[PDB]
């Protein structure tokens, strides 16, 4: 009765920490876009010189968003 | 729908990781550009990295899998679903909004927690009236734009 209500409240608080990790990680590869940590006149300077180097940031972002979305899904 | 020079640019980074030129990412040339930037993966979170789009199961990323990755970011159906059923978590009401209080609660002290710059920077990209709710639907959308 009562027992079957807290146990879906712990079957559910075990989501809270990966869907936070999931908009954690999806925030933080927005935010490469986007945020005034790269608004310098150091990553402009090295964002024209070697662009490459953000676009490796960004991709490490996606696959640690990636994980982070199956680590989610698997909490269903 | 990527223009010749978008491939181009997604080359570049790939060639950073594949340093010998072989084609392929592997948890090697993956962390190892990881750690030059002042990261320390775990050799297990470069499997599960990799694994995530490693289509055909040899535990390597090639371009093709890398441009498609690139190329989708969080554009996707099931990202946007996936994230929006992540914020439904932590919504009490079922209404799909969040006080800004308890959205820079639960990203403080969940997970990989954020700091305090970075929650105030996710609070100021959305947008805040009356009771202090951010209506997370339309920021996941923007999110995944
Ligand atoms: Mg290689």
């Amino acid at each position: 009765m009562k027992v079957q209500e807290q146990h879906r409240q712990k079957h559910f608080e075990k989501r809270r920490m990966p869907a936070a990790n999931l908009i954690q990680a999806a925030w933080r590869l927005y935010s490469t876009d986007m945020s005034r940590a790269y608004l310098t006149a150091t990553w402009y300077k090295l964002d024209d010189i070697m662009p490459a180097v953000k676009t490796v940031i960004r991709s490490i972002r996606i696959l640690k968003f990636l994980v982070a979305k199956r680590k989610f899904k698997e909490t269903l | 729908q990527l223009t010749e020079e978008q491939i181009a640019e997604f080359k570049e980074a790939f060639s950073l990781f594949d340093k010998d030129g072989d084609g392929t990412i592997t948890t090697k040339e993956l962390g190892t550009v990881m750690r030059s930037l002042g990261q320390n993966p775990t050799e297990a979170e470069l499997q599960d990295m990799i694994n995530e789009v490693d289509a055909d199961g040899n535990g390597t990323i090639d371009f093709p899998e890398f441009l498609t990755m690139m190329a989708r970011k969080m554009k996707d159906t099931d990202s946007e679903e996936e994230i929006r059923e992540a914020f439904r978590v932590f919504d009490k009401d079922g209404n799909g909004y969040i006080s800004a209080a308890e959205l820079r609660h639960v990203m403080t002290n969940l997970g990989e927690k954020l700091t305090d710059e970075e929650v105030d920077e996710m609070i100021r990209e959305a947008d805040i009236d009356g009771d202090g709710q951010v209506n997370y639907e339309e920021f996941v959308q923007m999110m995944t734009a």
